């Protein structure tokens, strides 16, 4: 039906952006909320 | 209710999963 | 060489890989999110509310003295 | 303390003589 | 009683104890 | 250089272990007794 | 001991990448060969013993063979008509996980 | 030659000098219990036992 | 207790393992060849 | 004062010199050790079986 | 269980003054948050102390 | 030649048992970052 | 054939034929170290007390004066010195110099300068047999820590009466004060040099069992098998392709090392990355850059602290900081 | 094969991307499991009721202060069965009271267990020697020693250590401040171990890797490598002569190099496990005697031994009031050591 | 204390001389390379 | 009766003389100071 | 200070000293 | 009495270490 794959280094590149986010994210949440002291 | 939330969520993505793998499974199966 | 398995990388690769997988991780985040936000992980494990450390009877740090008696006396300092 | 020291010496001597009566090098006659 | 006599002793009996091990040992081995 | 044309292999033979520790043990009883005091 | 064409690494688009891949180089076997620094090559190649042992070590033991890749995978087998379908579930799973995230939560 | 933590594998095929090894571990701790035994007798001092 | 846990693991290995005491064999490549047999080890399941 | 003492430590002089002599020590040993070498380096130059020319040392 | 949502998205703090108020038998006084009850009696009719 | 394989194996057990929990707790971890004291 | 004393002379120093290569940072090793090596063993057998903390109280270190090995120490330089250099000859007499802790600069100074001119002797005897001189940049992180407990962190808080001492009770001194000063154990570079030696047993035990069982069969029962390797054969005496068997079905296939230049680059990487990452640490924290401070972070509605695994660590900080020198101190901070 | 067994065992030991074994049955549930529990209390289970702390995401705890927490000690050495006569089938109260920390510690060492099995399965069905599987006696002997015996021999799980960083770290500092467990030899053989190991290791990768073979053209000499090769690929000669002329001594064997490799850190290990097996007596070496009348004697002498005693001293004054929530301590501020001005 | 000033000085100067002009005598040339 | 056929002799080379000699002396070492007290 | 250490010490030293240069010795010989 | 055992100990380990280093047995390649 749809011939094609999807690049290996697209691939790679989502998926570190996706965990780079994720430990961003972790990081305001650990200046902010609960655990932050104020 | 609230677990009843959750379940009902998943439910759609097992018929999706059961949806786009039934046919290859079957094959395996054989 | 190979034990009779799909290759990591051609499954990676698959459009009916990441059609299967572009709604599973999702809902599982959602179950998660869902989990924590609707009170079901304080009820489940037990953990005390920011609002609950400390009840109007006793304002001290908790303290379980008894063995045998454990599951009564945990269940009086858990009181609201 | 030296009743100790003596009486190990007195028993290592009797080992000694124990040893060299039947623990020999037997005399071979060319 | 002199403390010092038990290691005056012990090193009499050992070292020489020692030394003729050693020779012996060899001699036996060739 | 070369190697040494002096050299000689000890020996000690049982009767002489036995005659050598008999030695050291009745020397040993004699003068501990003496320098215990 | 070891064939280069039976390791599976024949399907390989870019000829570059498939000679990197079985650790294998025409320029470097060269006598006249000389490297960015500038020394000159003594005819060796990539792996001095390539003849006596058939390959080196990235012919040895590749962990890219689009050989052994399924034939299946590189077309979806529902076509359009899946597509469309998976369009119209994410967008509709998006918008109820955003409103239960939404309601759930203190606004 | 026989490394120094090896030397008592020679008694493994060898019943009869294995039962001697055993006989001579065997008589050194019974030695070693009456001279502890005497050397705690020795020391002793029952005057009080409270 | 502790040193003698040690000399049990110790000697299980050596009396289990006591034809490999010295050394592996010489040639030990067909076995050791991943996806050679169905069975590790076993060289009457040669497939995948 | 009770006893005597060089008194520098904390002053900021050069190389450390309060006295000529550790000037007149440093300049004597260099000049030694460099006039030892400065006689021999014609020889050490030699050994590479090359002259000492524009194209000299260790290149690539 | 308890049923109470977790404060998600929750824009305000409850305190914030960096005082507890407490009120005693004839008094009241705003003690810190941050100090805990204590029980020593070092002077008499000690009736109320926090470190 | 045609490769075939199975899509159901040990190794998919054993990637999908440590794979949806690790999801699952990462999502309930984000949802944590939120809540306010 | 050489003519000119100093060509003969460098031949002589430059020698590959000597028993241990002198080279020319040997020139500069051989006197420091011997010079370090000579009053380091004669102030831990002989010295007389050293006053470290400059209010005239007098701490013994000497096997002399009272002392075991566990117990012996060399006491660093009085704290009224601060970082001034003290030579022996800016003092009036040897018994004044012996008082105020000379001999931990004299020491400090001279193995400094040794173990830099050792790693250049590492290059150089590199250089001359015809190897590939790294060897000496892995030698760099034991260089650099050294340094950093030696020279960096006194030049950091302006003495070096809170150098490391030399010996064994003064370095555990040195390791309880540091972590209650510093909070050394929440520092991310002390997380990383614990990986780091961790991480190197881990993998030097794991090498050499994987190594020692892939042996091949060369000798007998009744002897060992370094009998059956031969110094300088050529032909390799263990079996890595069963041991890249073995490991990649323990763990799995793509996780083994199938490479052994690329495994043995792997072994070096890691203990000297890690060693490298906690010296900077120590040096950073030397300039008063401490580890994570989560006090009295967790927090209730109503505004309470709720304790918490810090806490207690921070409890025992305030326990071994209020007691670290008694009567060195008249004002509230140790801003020091 | 037609009996249960041969099909049973031709099934397991088969040759797969992850190997079964007849020891996975015991490994990976065990190993799952105290995975899973971790992971659990950590993100959910609190501290609250058993020490007084937070210790969970949930609570507002990073990765570094969150842990799984020992039981009370009131609990003493009981095994906290979720079944047992103290949780009595509740799970969220036996979440609450501590039972968590012993069911990661009892899954947890029958992982272990298993471990090693798989160690020695594997290695018999390669045909090569065990002495990987001798290898891990070492860390099992410490997690022994560490979790289980130094537990058993004093109140109760309560002064066990706690699955997390800030714990560990709580755990080490009580270590140094009560035990004096830096003064300990059998401590001190174990740091030789571990740092002689780390050595090793560095300089053996170093040594190696800077005295390969030209076997290629290339720069990245990575490349110049087959492992089905028979000449070894550094040259064993330059090794032994460059740190025979740098150190003074250097090797010659290379089964001798790589078995003292494997010997190093696995004794280091077996001598700290002994010490903490006589530290779960309070058998402690925490001072000289001399050492100490000799101080009381002479109001003169001093040493950095004393400077350690006061330092301990000062930890345990202050770290007992909270560490230990049972012992109910309350110090007033005038009794604590302090020195002056600080 | 001045004549061990002096003679530490003449001492270090000389071991540093000599390594100057040691490492100034062609040293890239002694090396077994061809 | 007949010489027993299990004779063996052992073996101990000048490197694990060196080695056993440092192991007893570093010992003696440490366990000397713990033991003096 | 345990004036029994110097007697433990020395035979701890003596005694394996002994022991391995007996072997030392038999093995150079042979 | 102790410091002579100390100074003693430390005196032979250094001694090994002389002698390991300059009487060692040397390397010979087959
Ligand atoms: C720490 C790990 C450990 C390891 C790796 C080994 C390894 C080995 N053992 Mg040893 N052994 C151990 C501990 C260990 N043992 C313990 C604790 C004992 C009890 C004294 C023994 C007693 C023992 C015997 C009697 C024998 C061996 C032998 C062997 C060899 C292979 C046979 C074997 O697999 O037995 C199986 C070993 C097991 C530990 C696995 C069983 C798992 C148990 C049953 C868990 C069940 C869980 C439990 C019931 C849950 C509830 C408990 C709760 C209430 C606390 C091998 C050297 C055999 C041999 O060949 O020697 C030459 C043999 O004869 N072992
Ligand atoms: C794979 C092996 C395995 C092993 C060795 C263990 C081991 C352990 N578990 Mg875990 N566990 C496992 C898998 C395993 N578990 C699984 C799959 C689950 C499901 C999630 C759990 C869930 C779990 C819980 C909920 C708890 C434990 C706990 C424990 C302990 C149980 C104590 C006990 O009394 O056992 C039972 C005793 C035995 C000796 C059983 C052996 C009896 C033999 C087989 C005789 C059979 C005879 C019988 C009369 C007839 C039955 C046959 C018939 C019914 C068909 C022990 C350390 C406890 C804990 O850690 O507390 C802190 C606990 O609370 N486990
Ligand atoms: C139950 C008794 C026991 C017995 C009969 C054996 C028997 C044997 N062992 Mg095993 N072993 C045991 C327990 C036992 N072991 C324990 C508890 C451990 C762990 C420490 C070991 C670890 C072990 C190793 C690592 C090795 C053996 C080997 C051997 C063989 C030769 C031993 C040798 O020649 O030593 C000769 C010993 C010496 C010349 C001097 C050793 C002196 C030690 C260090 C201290 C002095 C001991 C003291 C006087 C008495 C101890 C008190 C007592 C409470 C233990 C022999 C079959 C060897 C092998 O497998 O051969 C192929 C070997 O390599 N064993
Ligand atoms: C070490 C080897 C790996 C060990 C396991 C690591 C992952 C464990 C779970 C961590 C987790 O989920 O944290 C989740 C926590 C959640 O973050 C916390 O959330 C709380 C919510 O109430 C509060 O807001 C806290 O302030 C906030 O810190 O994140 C962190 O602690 C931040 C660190 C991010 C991840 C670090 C991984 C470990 C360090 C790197 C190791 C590899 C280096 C190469
Ligand atoms: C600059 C030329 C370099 C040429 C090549 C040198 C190669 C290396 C040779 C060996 C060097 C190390 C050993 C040196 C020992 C003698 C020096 C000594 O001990 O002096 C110690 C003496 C101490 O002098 C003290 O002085 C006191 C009063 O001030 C009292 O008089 C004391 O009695 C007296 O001892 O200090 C000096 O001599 C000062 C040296 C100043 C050097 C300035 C160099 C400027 C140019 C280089 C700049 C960069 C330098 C590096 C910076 C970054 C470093 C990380
Ligand atoms: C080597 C490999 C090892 C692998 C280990 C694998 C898991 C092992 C499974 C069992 C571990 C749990 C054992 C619990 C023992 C226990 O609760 O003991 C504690 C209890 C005793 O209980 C105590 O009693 C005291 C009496 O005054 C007090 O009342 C204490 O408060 C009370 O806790 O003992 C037992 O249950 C049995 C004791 C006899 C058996 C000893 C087993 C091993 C002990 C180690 C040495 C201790 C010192
Ligand atoms: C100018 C030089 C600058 C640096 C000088 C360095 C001096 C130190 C050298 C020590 C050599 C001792 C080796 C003994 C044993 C010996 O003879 O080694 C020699 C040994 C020989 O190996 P082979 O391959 O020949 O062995 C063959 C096998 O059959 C053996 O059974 O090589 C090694 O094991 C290297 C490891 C040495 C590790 C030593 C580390 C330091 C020891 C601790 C020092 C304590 C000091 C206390 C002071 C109070
Ligand atoms: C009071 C305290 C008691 C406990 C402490 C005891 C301390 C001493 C421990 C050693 C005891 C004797 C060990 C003998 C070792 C050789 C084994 C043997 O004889 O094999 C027979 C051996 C059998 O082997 P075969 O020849 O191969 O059949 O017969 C021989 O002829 C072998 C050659 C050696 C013979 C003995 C040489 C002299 C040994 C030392 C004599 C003195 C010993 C100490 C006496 C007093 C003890 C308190
Ligand atoms: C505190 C100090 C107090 C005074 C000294 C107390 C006693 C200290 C030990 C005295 C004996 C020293 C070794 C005697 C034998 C040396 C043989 C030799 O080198 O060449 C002959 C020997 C002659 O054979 P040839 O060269 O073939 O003719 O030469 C060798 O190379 C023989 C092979 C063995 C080499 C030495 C083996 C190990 C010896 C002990 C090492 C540890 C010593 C610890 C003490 C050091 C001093 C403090
Ligand atoms: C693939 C891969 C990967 C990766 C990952 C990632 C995550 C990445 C990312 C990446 C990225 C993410 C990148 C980015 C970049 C960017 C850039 C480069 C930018 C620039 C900009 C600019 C330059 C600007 C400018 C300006 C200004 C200044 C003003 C105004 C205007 C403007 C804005 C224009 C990994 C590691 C996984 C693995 C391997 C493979
Ligand atoms: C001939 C005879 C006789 C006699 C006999 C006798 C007199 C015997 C004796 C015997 C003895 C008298 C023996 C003894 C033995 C002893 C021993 C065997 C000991 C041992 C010990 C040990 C082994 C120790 C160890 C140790 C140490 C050193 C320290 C700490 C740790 C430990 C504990 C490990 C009679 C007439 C009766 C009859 C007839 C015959
Ligand atoms: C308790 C219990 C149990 C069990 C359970 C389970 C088994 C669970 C599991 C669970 C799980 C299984 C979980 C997991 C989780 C995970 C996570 C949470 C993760 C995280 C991660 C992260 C955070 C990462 C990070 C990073 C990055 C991003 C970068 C690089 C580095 C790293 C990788 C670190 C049962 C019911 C049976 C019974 C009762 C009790
Ligand atoms: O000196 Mn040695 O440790 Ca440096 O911080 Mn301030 O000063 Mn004293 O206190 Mn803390
Ligand atoms: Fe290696």
């Amino acid at each position: 039906g749809t011939t094609g794959r999807i690049p290996l280094w697209l691939v790679g590149t989502v998926a570190g952006v996706a965990v780079i986010a994720l430990v961003g994210i972790f990081f305001y949440g650990s200046y902010v909320g609960l655990g932050s002291s104020l | 209710n609230r677990f009843g939330t959750i379940a009902l969520l998943a439910v759609p993505v097992i018929g999706w999963v059961l949806f786009n793998i039934l046919g290859p499974l079957q094959n395996q199966l054989n | 060489g190979a034990t009779g398995e799909r290759p990591f990388s051609d499954i990676l690769t698959s459009i009916r890989y990441w059609v299967i997988h572009s709604i599973t991780i999702p809902s599982l985040f959602i179950a998660g999110w869902l989990f924590v936000s609707t009170g079901l992980a304080y009820d489940v494990f037990g953990s005390p509310r920011p609002n609950e450390y400390f009840t109007e009877d006793r304002q001290e740090t908790p303290l379980i003295t008894d063995r045998f008696n454990a599951l009564e006396q945990v269940k009086k300092l858990s009181e609201v | 303390m030296e009743a100790l020291v003596y009486t190990f010496l007195l028993v290592g001597t009797l080992g000694i003589i124990f040893f060299a009566i039947f623990f020999r090098e037997p005399p071979r006659i060319v | 009683v002199n403390i010092l006599g038990v290691i005056a002793t012990a090193l009499f009996i050992i070292i020489p104890t020692s030394f003729l091990l050693i020779l012996y040992v060899k001699t036996a081995s060739q | 250089a070369k190697p040494n044309p002096n050299k000689q292999s000890v020996e000690l033979n049982r009767t002489s272990l036995y005659w050598g520790l008999l030695l050291i043990f009745v020397l040993a009883v004699l003068f501990s007794s003496y320098i215990f005091n | 001991k070891i064939d280069i064409s039976k390791q599976g690494l024949n399907s390989i688009q870019n000829e570059t990448v498939k000679l990197n891949l079985m650790g294998k180089s025409k320029t470097m076997e060269s006598k006249d060969w000389v490297d960015p620094q500038g020394r000159k090559g003594k005819g060796y190649g990539v792996y001095r013993f390539a003849n006596k042992y058939g390959a080196n070590v990235d012919g040895y033991s590749p962990i890219y063979t689009p050989d052994t890749w399924s034939e299946s995978g590189d077309s979806y087998k529902l076509g359009t008509k899946g597509l469309i379908a998976w369009a119209g579930l994410i967008v509709v799973l998006l918008g109820v996980g955003i409103n239960l995230v939404i309601s759930t939560s203190a606004l | 030659g026989l490394p120094w933590y090896r030397v008592h594998t020679v008694v493994l095929n060898d019943p009869g000098r294995l039962i001697a090894v055993h006989l001579m571990h065997t008589s050194l701790v019974s030695g070693w219990a009456g001279s502890m035994a005497f050397y705690e007798l020795a020391v002793f001092d029952p005057s009080d036992p409270v | 207790a502790l040193l003698f846990f040690f000399g049990h693991i110790w000697h299980g290995a050596r009396t289990i393992f006591r034809d490999v005491f010295a050394g592996i064999d010489a040639d030990l490549d067909e076995q050791v060849e991943f996806g050679a047999f169905l069975k590790l080890g076993d060289t009457s399941t040669r497939r995948q | 004062l009770v006893d005597d003492r060089l008194a520098g430590e904390g002053t900021g002089k050069i190389l450390g010199i309060n006295d000529p002599s550790l000037f007149w020590a440093i300049t004597i040993v260099f000049t030694i050790v460099w006039g030892v070498f400065y006689v021999s380096t014609r020889e050490i130059d030699a050994a590479s079986d090359r002259e000492n020319d524009d194209d000299f040392g260790l290149t690539l | 269980a308890y049923g109470d949502a977790a404060r998600v998205f929750a824009g305000n703090i409850t305190n914030k003054s960096g005082f507890i108020p407490y009120a005693g038998e004839g008094f009241a006084l705003l003690i810190p948050s941050k100090w805990n009850p204590s029980k020593e009696q070092d002077f008499p009719g000690v009736v109320l102390r926090y470190e | 030649k045609s490769y075939t394989y199975p899509i159901f194996t040990v190794r998919w057990l054993a990637v999908h048992a440590l794979a949806v929990p690790t999801v699952f707790f990462l999502g309930a971890i984000t949802a944590m970052q939120f809540i306010q004291r | 054939e050489s003519t000119s004393l100093w060509a003969r002379f460098c031949e002589w120093v430059t020698s590959t034929e000597n028993r241990l290569y002198i080279g020319w940072f040997g020139v500069l090793m051989i006197p420091t170290l011997l010079t370090a090596t000579s009053v380091f063993i004669i102030a831990f057998i002989a010295a007389p007390p050293v006053d470290i903390d400059g209010i005239r109280e007098p701490v013994s270190g000497s096997l002399l004066y009272g002392n075991n090995i566990i117990t012996g120490a060399i006491i660093p330089t009085s704290n009224a010195i601060g970082l001034h250099f003290y030579p022996i000859w800016e003092a009036a007499s040897l018994d004044e110099w012996l008082y105020n802790g000379g001999p931990y600069q004299l020491i400090v100074c001279h193995f400094f300068l040794g173990v830099c001119s050792y790693m250049g002797r590492e290059w150089e005897l590199s250089f001359r047999l015809g190897m590939r001189p790294w060897i000496a940049v892995a030698y760099s992180a034991p260089v650099a820590a050294a340094t950093a407990v030696f020279i960096i962190y006194p030049l950091g808080q302006g003495s070096f009466s809170d150098g490391m001492p030399l010996g064994i009770s003064g370095t555990f001194n040195f390791m309880i004060v540091f972590q209650a000063e510093h909070n050394i154990l929440m520092h991310p570079f002390h997380m990383l040099g614990v990986a780091g030696v961790f991480g190197g047993s881990l993998f030097s035990a794991m090498h050499g069992s994987l190594v020692t069982s892939s042996l091949i069969r060369e000798t007998t029962e009744n002897e060992s098998a370094n009998e059956g390797y031969k110094f300088g054969q050529e032909e390799e005496t263990y079996n890595i392709v069963a041991a890249h068997g073995y490991f990649g079905r323990l763990i799995f296939q793509y996780a083994s090392f199938n490479n052994s230049r690329s495994l043995h680059f792997f072994l070096a990487a890691w203990p000297v990355v890690g060693i490298w990452f906690t010296a900077l640490g120590i040096s950073t924290m030397a300039f008063n850059l401490n580890g994570f401070n989560f006090n009295q972070s967790v927090v209730d509605s109503q505004g309470r602290v709720i304790n918490t695994w810090a806490d207690i660590i921070n409890r025992a900080n305030l326990g071994m900081e209020v007691m670290h020198e008694r009567n060195a101190h008249n004002f509230p901070l140790d801003l020091a | 094969k037609r009996g249960w067994f041969d099909v049973v065992d031709d099934w397991l030991r088969r040759d797969r991307f992850v190997f079964v074994g007849w020891s996975g049955l015991l490994l990976f549930p065990t190993a799952y499991l105290a995975l899973g529990g971790w992971f659990t209390g950590t993100t959910f289970v609190t501290s609250w009721y058993t020490h007084g702390l937070a210790s969970s995401y949930l609570e507002g705890c990073n990765f570094l202060t969150a842990a799984v927490s020992t039981p009370a000690n009131s609990m003493g050495h009981s095994l906290l069965f979720l079944w047992g006569p103290e949780a009595q089938g509740d799970f969220t109260r036996w979440c609450q009271l501590g039972g968590l920390w012993t069911f990661v510690a009892l899954h947890g060492s029958f992982s272990l267990i298993g471990f090693m099995l798989r160690q020695f399965e594997i290695a018999r069905s390669v045909k090569i020697r065990p002495y990987n599987a001798i290898a891990f006696s070492a860390p099992i002997s410490v997690f022994v020693s560490v979790f289980l015996i130094y537990p058993l021999g004093q109140s109760g799980w309560f002064f066990a250590p706690s699955f997390g960083v800030a714990a560990i770290f709580r755990f080490i500092l009580f270590f140094q401040g009560f035990h004096n467990w830096t003064l300990n030899p059998f401590h001190m053989m174990g740091v030789a171990g571990v740092l002689g190991a780390a050595l090793l290791c560095a300089i053996h990768g170093a040594t190696v890797e800077n005295t390969l073979f030209e076997d290629g053209d290339g720069a990245n000499t990575f490349r110049a490598f087959n492992p089905t090769q028979a000449e070894e690929t550094y040259s064993m000669v330059t090794a032994n002569r460059f740190w025979s002329q740098i150190f003074g001594v250097a090797f010659s064997n290379k089964r001798w190099l790589h078995f003292f490799m494997l010997f190093v850190p696995v004794t280091g290990l077996w001598m700290s496990a002994i010490g903490v097996v006589g530290l779960a007596l309070n058998l402690r070496a925490y001072d000289f005697v001399s050492q100490e009348i000799r101080a009381a004697e002479d109001p003169e002498f001093e040493t950095f031994y004393t400077k350690n005693i006061l330092l301990n001293e000062g930890i345990r004054a202050w770290m007992a009031a909270q560490d230990q929530p049972h012992e109910k301590l309350v110090f007033p501020e005038e009794v604590l050591p302090r020195g002056n001005a600080l | 204390m001045l004549t061990l000033k002096i003679f530490v000085y003449t001492v270090v100067t000389f071991f540093v001389s000599l390594f100057i002009f040691g490492f100034l005598s062609n040293d890239p040339g002694r090396n077994p390379g061809q």
